[PDB]
């Protein structure tokens, strides 16, 4: 996975 | 015991990922509550670009203080047990959330910092770049010496992009592993928490260890719960008898 650092 | 044990004593390619789980116990909060200087915000609400443009004093205080406390604290049980399955030749590689150099000052090697490092202090606008000793005093507002801009923590804040090369090695890291401890980590946090599901989905094992129940709990072939420090000191004493 990536993405933004985020909560899920 | 002892299944665990074996697992971890037989691993070929183990590695680990931790987060403020195992720090809480040097005093550092686990920022899972408010933001522990004021108690008025989420620490989202502060780890975040938003904030920074918005009053990046206030966003700086709190920096300062989360540094101050850190560079104050000293590593506990969990962080020493981790520097010793390393010393031991059975941790290959620690990938950290965390933001402290706790890991670090109890002896950990080969340490991948996914979310970068309150020891690190670097210019919004050019490459500068440099490690901290002490917390700085704010205000002022700490500058650049080369070019005057503003500064910053060298932290990811919520809604940046993990360093690309940061991430991939990490991905590069759990790709090879057989086996991970997942360690003071609530597998929340993405991308981070979905690192543990590719060991599992190339046929590893994941040992968790966390005083709660998590999303990844489900698919952990074993989950501990108690103090971590405690937990992993328990762990490393058997893994040494183990290998001995
Ligand atoms: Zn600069």
């Amino acid at each position: 996975k990536g993405g933004a650092k985020r909560h899920r | 015991d002892e299944k665990l044990l074996k697992t971890i004593a037989e691993s070929k390619y183990l590695v680990a990922l931790t987060g403020a789980g195992v720090s809480a116990e040097s005093g550092i909060p686990t920022f899972r509550g408010k933001d522990g200087l004021w108690n008025r915000y989420r620490p989202e609400e502060l780890a975040n670009p938003q904030a920074f443009a918005k009053d990046p004093e206030k966003v700086w205080k709190w920096y300062a203080w989360r540094m101050e406390k850190v560079f104050n604290a000293q590593p506990n049980k969990a962080h020493q047990a981790f520097a010793e399955l390393e010393r031991l030749g059975v941790l290959k590689c620690l990938i950290t959330q965390n933001v402290d150099d706790l890991h670090e000052r109890a002896g950990s090697r080969n340490v991948i910092h996914l979310h970068g490092s309150l020891r690190v202090v670097r210019c919004t606008s050019c490459n500068n770049s440099f490690e901290v000793e002490s917390a700085p005093k704010i205000p002022p507002l700490p500058k650049c010496d080369k070019c005057g801009s503003l500064l910053r923590p060298g932290v990811v804040w919520f809604g940046e992009m993990l360093p690309p090369d940061v991430l991939d090695r990490a991905m590069r890291e759990v790709e090879r592993a057989d086996v991970i401890i997942v360690a003071g980590t609530s597998a929340v946090v993405q991308p981070a928490a979905s690192l543990p599901l590719i060991v599992k989905q190339r046929g590893g094992a994941i040992i968790e260890i966390n005083p709660d129940e998590t999303p990844l709990t489900p698919i952990a072939d074993y989950s501990l719960r108690g103090k971590a420090g405690e937990v992993m000191d328990e762990l490393v004493r058997h893994v040494r008898k183990a290998l001995s």
